[PDB]
């Protein structure tokens, strides 16, 4: 009938701090002994973290695990529109599963793009994705991140093998971790960027890093469908789907694109369309959130 | 110096503009003492309007040769996903004077008080307010970031525009400076 007070989704496609360290060029298999780079104090004063003369390559690890269960809500008010709201995953699910999402969070594990500001001017990444099944590597990746573009959807065999295996884990049929290690050229001396605090940048135990939701937002590029001329390329998702940096706002209430107007007309009385909208209601239920009144 | 090549910064959410300029223009003197700097500078057209915004155009301006035989062919260039540049033609013929170039200003006056303090072992009140920069700080516009190349922190561009007076022309220097132009093409 209505939609209850309260609606959360919790965070599937849980990632964690990518931890990043020095390193050397072409010693890409003994990866275990390399010091992190820290965070030191120049000069109204700033935190500056740089790597030594003899460090020419920049590491960084990051686990992500993903949970599954997609549209299993958490906190609601009645039962009527959680039977209904788990017939829409159904139907969604049944009707085509997670095919075409995996294999764009695939494709940004692939392409470096959790390397924020040192991808605009990385000369060589290679990435290395190892699924963990029991304590160990089960199966092994080997991309560049050079070779896969950021714009244009490609295609491979070991891209579609490790898309099945996500799309195993978020359809709630296993356990997925995935074990991601980038090296990444740099050369002699450049300025790495971790994340900044509240300037000053981001260290656990004298150790800096890059945050988790900064690899969550890297990851969660798939957002294609969207009625603009084109020419800003695949943004995130969220609600009224906006970009802060660039300050424009796309999906405006005005124009039934949006995450809520989509929801009550297809949850309540069954409007939706086959594929791209579909696609962005259900990204936007596996990325959590509060939604109700 | 009549060839030229127009890259275009295609939008992303990715990484906002202006840093996407001092990227390219590190690429730039990264790219220019693997020959000479005396020929070859940079523009900025058709994103001149607010005058405080450069935007995300650059126009090679060497005719021919540091185009097709320093950054295109005989270099590695870097980005090229944000940028997909094209292939380079010949140029028209206007008259649009042809200046752009560099400036620094002050606009700390910490700096200046530092090199009172050696100058000839000054005391600090005269090093404080002889006629400081005290009272008034300057700002010059147009604005870039552009990170340092070699031991030691950024330094900060400012460019300006020359006499953009349709009246004549001459033939003039390539790049005075380091690697803006001097004589550029407007159009």
């Amino acid at each position: 009938l209505s939609t209850a007070s309260v609606l959360a989704f919790e965070r599937k496609l849980d990632p964690s701090d990518a931890l990043m360290s020095a390193g050397a060029w072409a010693q890409r298999d003994a990866s275990q002994e390399w010091p992190a780079v820290t965070v030191r104090e120049k000069s109204q004063t700033v935190d500056v973290a740089n790597l030594p003369s003899d460090a020419d390559t920049l590491k960084v690890r990051f686990t992500l695990r993903v949970l599954g269960g997609a549209g299993t809500p958490s906190a609601c008010n009645d039962a009527a529109y959680r039977d209904k709201l788990l017939q829409t995953v159904a139907t969604y699910v049944n009707e085509q599963g997670f095919a075409e999402l995996a294999r764009r969070y695939a494709h940004n594990l692939a392409n470096a793009r959790f390397l924020w500001r040192n991808r605009v001017g990385a000369e060589a990444v290679e990435v290395r994705i190892n699924h963990i099944r029991q304590g160990e590597v089960a199966r092994t990746w080997r991309f560049d991140a050079l070779a896969i573009g950021l714009r244009d959807f490609k295609a491979d065999a070991e891209l579609d093998a490790l898309a099945e295996l996500i799309a195993s884990g978020l359809s709630g049929s296993g356990h997925v971790l995935l074990e991601v290690v980038a090296f990444a050229r740099i050369g002699d001396g450049q300025e790495v960027f971790p994340s900044q605090e509240l300037k000053t940048l981001y260290s656990v135990r004298d150790a800096a890093a890059i945050h988790s939701q900064k690899i969550g937002n890297a990851l969660r590029t798939i957002d294609t469908w969207y009625p603009d001329e084109d020419g800003l390329g695949p943004i995130a998702v969220e609600p009224y789907g906006s970009v802060t940096s660039q300050g424009k706002a796309y999906r405006q209430p005005k124009q039934k694109l949006d995450f809520y107007t989509l929801l009550d007309n297809w949850v309540l009385r069954d409007e939706a369309p086959a594929v791209e909208q579909q696609h962005y209601v259900i990204a936007n239920l596996i990325r959590g959130g509060v939604f109700g009144e | 110096m009549d060839h030229y090549l127009d890259i275009r910064l295609r939008p992303d959410p990715e990484f906002p503009p202006a840093q996407l300029m001092s990227v390219l223009f590190g690429k730039l003197h990264q790219a220019l003492v693997a020959q000479g700097g005396d020929r070859i500078g940079v523009s900025f057209p058709d994103l001149d309007e607010s005058r405080s915004r450069l935007g995300e155009r650059l126009r090679i301006h060497a005719s021919a040769d540091d185009l097709r035989a320093l950054l295109a062919r005989p270099w590695l260039e870097g980005l090229r996903d944000h940028l997909q540049f094209g292939e380079p033609a010949v140029v028209p013929h206007p008259t649009p004077y042809r200046q752009v170039s560099r400036v620094q200003a002050k606009s700390n006056p910490e700096r200046l008080r530092r090199r009172l303090m050696r100058r000839h072992d000054l005391s600090e009140e005269e090093a404080r307010k002889r006629i400081p920069d005290t009272v008034a700080r300057t700002l010059d516009l147009p604005f870039v970031t552009l990170r340092s190349q070699s031991t030691g922190q950024h330094f900060r561009l400012f460019i300006r525009h020359g006499p953009l007076q349709a009246t004549a022309e001459e033939g003039g220097f390539t790049c005075y400076g380091l690697s803006k132009g001097g004589f550029v093409p407007w159009f």
